[PDB]
């Protein structure tokens, strides 16, 4: 049995062996929320403008909700990156930074869980396995902070205090790990530009573009952290990613609809 | 190198396999009785990994199909679990196991109480655990490392329950061709294939690593070698992380 | 008035008074989920099988959710006597290990928590009152991990350290505590025999009995924990079990559905 | 005997009645500064039971129709509650109340960082009570025996409001008829009918104890027992559980 | 912007300024659970009596939530007085006795939520933002303990140690923090009276009153813990109560239904 | 004045407030400093305030709509990570950030551990604030009062980026005007109007206090004016708050 011998290297080779770690890649693959999406809603591209941006966001939400299930992260925004400064001089480690950030994602979502909650829509600790809410037509959307758990335990870049995987990467990899259908990114630009399009005065949108072409093309890390590319490529269920702005009315309704508003961000 | 500050420069680490563990009294009450004549010497964060449960849970979750990010906390429960049977056996010495948030921001207190504590290698990344393969890839050493690391203890060793890495696996096929190492840096074992005693994620965060500039693997099964280590001793594999000493 | 007479010895007398617990005795019986089904999924029997014998219990699980409220408590199985035998060497008492193996029960409820959150249904702590998911239609069942919550509080057993009280006592005392109307235990035989159907080559099936009589018979401890029987007797609302193999196709369905499959054990 | 090893062998626990904390600052605050004087001679984990407030919540969830495993939770409250009262009035002397996943894996440390503890006697039985009587049956003395016991604990004393145990109930209807007894054994007093100061349930825990030969029930309104029977000295009833000394 | 000024000032002033709390003051106004009724089931008044008065009161919350969503917290009663008699007479400040009497109104809450949870009506923390159950129609209502969370951060009143803000305050303020609709407090009397009517004899029945006439009639600390009535005061969104008798078959349904049993108090 | 007895008469409390904090390094760094020597001078509750962040997050919230009780949670959790980070830089020295709970209760084991200990002044109000302003009440200085005083404390030493209480703003628009108050009374302050330094709730919290007789306002940007407070020299404003001397 194949089976049995993937339970013969596990029982008697080391984690590391590359045999056994080939058998473990034959093993079959369960999604376990297939039908959800993961949103990421911005930080600073939009919870941090306050009621012009988020207000539109809460009733494209609502009407979401009724054909589509919803896992709705916070990005973290200005407070985080005051924190990361002040934390940053006095000479703190990247994990230490970490659970200073945390606290700022799981501000904005206590905020957005408020308005929600009025329609049903709980907030949820992490929340892949909040299956309730997710399988009743009434709710179908839950509201979670997008920081990984790592804190203390963040890898650090290879320059720098600041963490390398934020609310982008932790959104990123609930989509992932509970093989949900598609990853959506909420922020305040139409997609992927060429250049910073708030610092270049023609830089070109980019409606599709795969991992490697954009590190060729020298923007590994635009519009997403750049870890999350390398996350992508590695990735069993979410092989590519969707970037649209919420500023937009209507925008985050008419890509759940398959509308290819945006920029389609592709592992290969 | 204008790197981090050292929040428990005094810390010494110590990760205990969980596969020694596995082994049951024979090993674990020469290895109790040898952390006991250490906590008057030294201030230690004991933490342990999880060993051959873990494997049998990885038997049944990749069986039922379950991604990574699943396995990750089923395998962290064992090393949670080695923990406490480890923390009992010193409680008699003021030793308790504490958890991973008490870890992350009451390590100070709790060290200023007793002079020792038991907790878990795995680090909590849970379903947040990396895609790829399907076996977590941050595991025991890579969850110790990082804390101790992050920490800027004064060192962290890695109990084994061989004499430290060789060029194959001394347990397996290839053993008469298995050549002990008594030093190696993170770079070189990283470049080669083959198994390993520690995590292949060991290596990647030694390349990021602020603080720690070497680690050593001893033979846990053999009493007096965690005391040797402990105080800068040859007694297995030294891995140079590529910190450089100023 | 005997609520003004059992008030009065409440208050003038110690708990351990006859004349007290006689009259707190006649207290009036409320059932708290009366029409809810405890089960109990075997972890050595079931779980640690693998997909085989646990993918045809889910899809059970979920069909019979539509007429049937279900508690689905799981087991430990192999790995928690790994941990016994471990602890037990190091002269643990029964109080440590009873710890050890709630770690065990509740990786077996994550396990089959993650292949139904799809379905919507959820893991809960001990889960009695986790009174909205077991009333709505769509949902109508959670799962639990069956390890009673004594710890370092079990009472050992008259000799050795193996903690007396595991997953068969700790699903019972749920079903028995909330007046639950039925308690199934799914296993890997049809149910039980006059001896162990593993070691012996001509048991007989025995499809009804009592405790007396299996106690009488020499099997106080043979396919459920043996101070489970004593707890039979001793309980208010659950007076008898059902033991079934989960590993034949539908025979959790069918004995929800009414049908005498496998073994019933009676407190009197 | 092969029995399981002593985890806290230096341990001594103190149960206090709930019934003792109801007689309020009359009995607390004497016994309050006995405590203090015993810091320095002990290492003290002190349980409270649950009093007359349990009596109230047994009488509104009985005529509620609740079952023994709903009342359960509901009178540990009031054990947890006296616990909280108790380790207020030691606060200045760097005692505070600790929760029983703290009692349970994080004791040592505890005892280490302080000299005593207070905690609730009370079991998390909760809703897995027993069924059988309507009245939850492990209660505080029964809860701290089995602590004391899993502990290896050098003793359990408990704290009650009469002298010890009598022939009948000596504040009942048959009190000229209770004769006070200086020593039983626990098979004794099972196989009696009748009231006893201490749970029934006691003396189930004490046939299949592992380490604690005896325990002390002295009258905590009489200054200085408490004190008396910490060093073994005969003030109260004597209970004998069965467990032979070596 | 009145936005841009209000930001100006935050960032520039104490929040002690009277310009930036006048700026705040002219923010808008969210209700989080509009359509929500808070109602409070006194301790002494009802929990404590028993199946007489709190089993005919469940059946009328399970009738209730059928038109109408529902907070349900729990007062706490004598044996919260019998904790602060103790405390008090030890010397403990008002902070400790606070923590003493939450778990009394725990109690009650456990007990109330074990009697509804057939009806799918969970126990939860504080509970506003339980936004699922209060969305479903199969449930539409939850139970909470009554006990706001000061706890030995409580603000001791002018005299005495016992703790001024209890669980009528913590319904209250409940009610506005979340903007419910209505605030109805469940008692053991019609109503408020001239007099204690337990121990005057001829009380006459006030059916609405104001909270400056209740201060002048000289009765601030009557039928209402006396801090409510200056909370009541100072709300934005709950500018009045309702005081009903919970022990006349009925009356919690009449009010809901819109019928002016009882008394009505007006902030103004 | 059959008063309540005081919980913890030997605690100091410093509440840091957190617009000092977020001065960063510049400002950090010495106060630091300056804790780390009066480790072993006074057994101490370190408090940490909120500062500009919270302000960030009030004009979010209130351009979102969110009422008061919605508003104090966001700002206490800045608080909160305020003392996360000075608690970091006194982790060698046994420092580390305690949770409201165990400050709540069990401050007294927490105190025998170590000699500091790092909390949040943010009182536990949330969602049950007071309504009346668009602002959080129950404040940073509130919060670090009401816990003083509840306790009994020694004292407690609010430390401020300016010298103390002035007449006006002195950093506002009539600083000129602004003149420096050494001394006052609670109640002289709040029948004024005007911006201070302290919550207005501090002073209504001091009408009614149990023990503390005077807090003192200080400039923590002055290394030594901590230090000299805690020995009760007069270097920053001292509020009178009407407790009587016996
Ligand atoms: N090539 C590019 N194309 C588009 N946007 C780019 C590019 N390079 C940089 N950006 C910038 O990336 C920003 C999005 O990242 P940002 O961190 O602001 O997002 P966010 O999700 O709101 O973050 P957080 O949630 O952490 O606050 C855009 O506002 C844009 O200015
Ligand atoms: N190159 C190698 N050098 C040494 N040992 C190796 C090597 N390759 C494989 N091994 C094997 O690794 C074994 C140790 O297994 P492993 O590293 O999984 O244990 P552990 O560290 O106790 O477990 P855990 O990671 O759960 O704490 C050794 O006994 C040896 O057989
Ligand atoms: N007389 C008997 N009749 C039937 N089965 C018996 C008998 N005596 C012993 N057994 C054994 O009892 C076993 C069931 O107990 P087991 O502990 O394996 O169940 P489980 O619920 O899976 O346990 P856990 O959940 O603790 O892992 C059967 O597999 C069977 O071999
Ligand atoms: N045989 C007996 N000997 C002594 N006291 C008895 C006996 N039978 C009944 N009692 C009564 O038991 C009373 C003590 O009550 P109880 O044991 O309930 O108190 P407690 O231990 O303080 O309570 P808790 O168990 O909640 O801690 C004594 O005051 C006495 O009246
Ligand atoms: N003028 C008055 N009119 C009506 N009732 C009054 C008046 N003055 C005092 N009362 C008393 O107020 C009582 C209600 O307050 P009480 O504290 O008993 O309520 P509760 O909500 O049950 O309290 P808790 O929940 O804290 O136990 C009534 O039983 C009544 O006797
Ligand atoms: N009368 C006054 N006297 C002194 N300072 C005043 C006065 N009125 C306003 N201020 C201002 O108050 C500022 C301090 O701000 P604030 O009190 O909000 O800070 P903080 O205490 O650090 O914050 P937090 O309350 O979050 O801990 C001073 O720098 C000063 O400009
Ligand atoms: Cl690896
Ligand atoms: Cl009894
Ligand atoms: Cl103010
Ligand atoms: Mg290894
Ligand atoms: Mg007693
Ligand atoms: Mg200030």
């Amino acid at each position: 049995n194949s089976t049995a011998e993937l339970e013969e290297l596990l029982m008697q080779r080391s984690l590391t062996d590359p045999q056994l770690q080939a058998a473990a890649a034959a093993a079959a693959d369960f999604r376990i929320l297939p039908d959800a999406t993961v949103i990421k809603i911005g930080g600073q591209s939009v919870i941090d403008r306050g009621r012009a941006a988020v207000y539109p966001l809460v009733d494209e939400i609502v009407a979401a909700r009724k054909n589509h299930k919803l896992l709705i992260g916070t990005g973290a925004g200005t407070r985080a990156r005051h924190l990361y400064s002040i934390a940053a001089g006095l000479g703190l480690p990247a994990g230490v930074l970490a659970q200073l950030g945390s606290s700022v994602a799981d501000q904005n979502a206590a905020m957005l869980g408020q308005l929600l909650a009025k329609h049903g829509i709980p907030v949820v600790g992490g929340a892949g396995l909040s299956a309730v809410p997710l399988s009743l037509a009434e709710v179908n959307a839950v509201v979670f902070s997008g920081m990984p758990p790592y804190k203390l335990w963040m890898r650090p870049a290879a320059e720098g205090v600041i963490p390398p995987y934020r609310t982008d990467a932790g959104c990123f990899l609930l989509a992932e790990q509970f093989g949900c259908k598609q990853m959506i990114f909420v922020k305040d630009e139409d997609g992927l530009y060429t250049a910073n399009p708030k610092t270049s005065k023609d830089a070109t949108f980019i409606p599709r573009i795969s991992v490697d072409e954009m590190k060729a093309k020298g923007l590994h890390d635009s519009i997403l952290e750049f870890p999350v590319l390398d996350l992508l490529q590695s990735a069993q269920h979410v092989r590519e990613v969707q970037v649209v702005n919420g500023l937009v009315p209507g925008n985050l309704t008419r890509a759940l609809a398959g509308e290819h508003v945006g920029t389609i961000i592709t592992a290969s | 190198g204008k790197r981090p500050i050292r929040l428990l420069p005094w810390l010494q680490v110590v990760k205990i396999g969980g596969r020694v563990m596995d082994r049951g009294a024979d090993a674990i009450l020469p290895l109790v009785e040898e952390l006991r004549k250490l906590l008057p010497e030294h201030r230690l964060l004991i933490l342990t990994g999880a060993g051959v449960r873990a494997r049998h849970v990885f038997s049944v979750g990749l069986d039922l199909g379950l991604p990574v990010g699943s396995l990750a906390p089923l395998a962290a429960s064992e090393a949670g679990q080695n923990g406490h049977i480890l923390a009992a056996m010193l409680a008699s010495e003021g030793v308790s196991y504490v958890e991973h948030p008490t870890v992350a921001d009451q390590l100070a207190i709790h060290l200023s109480a007793t002079r020792a504590v038991v907790g878990s290698a795995f680090p909590p990344y849970h379903h947040h655990e990396f895609p790829g393969s399907r076996i977590p890839p941050h595991r025991a050493d890579t969850g110790a490392f990082l804390l101790a690391d992050a920490f800027g203890a004064a060192g962290l060793t890695i109990v084994e329950n061989v004499d430290g890495i060789y060029t194959a696996d001394p347990n397996g096929p290839d053993r008469g061709q298995a050549r002990f190492l008594p030093e190696t840096s993170a770079t070189d074992l990283a470049k080669s294939e083959g198994p390993l005693p520690v995590d292949r994620a060991l290596l990647d965060v030694m390349a990021t690593a602020r603080h720690i500039e070497r680690v050593q693997v001893v033979n846990g099964l053999v009493p007096g070698r965690l005391t040797a280590a402990l105080r800068g001793e040859h007694v297995g594999t030294l891995i140079r992380t590529g910190v450089r000493p100023a």
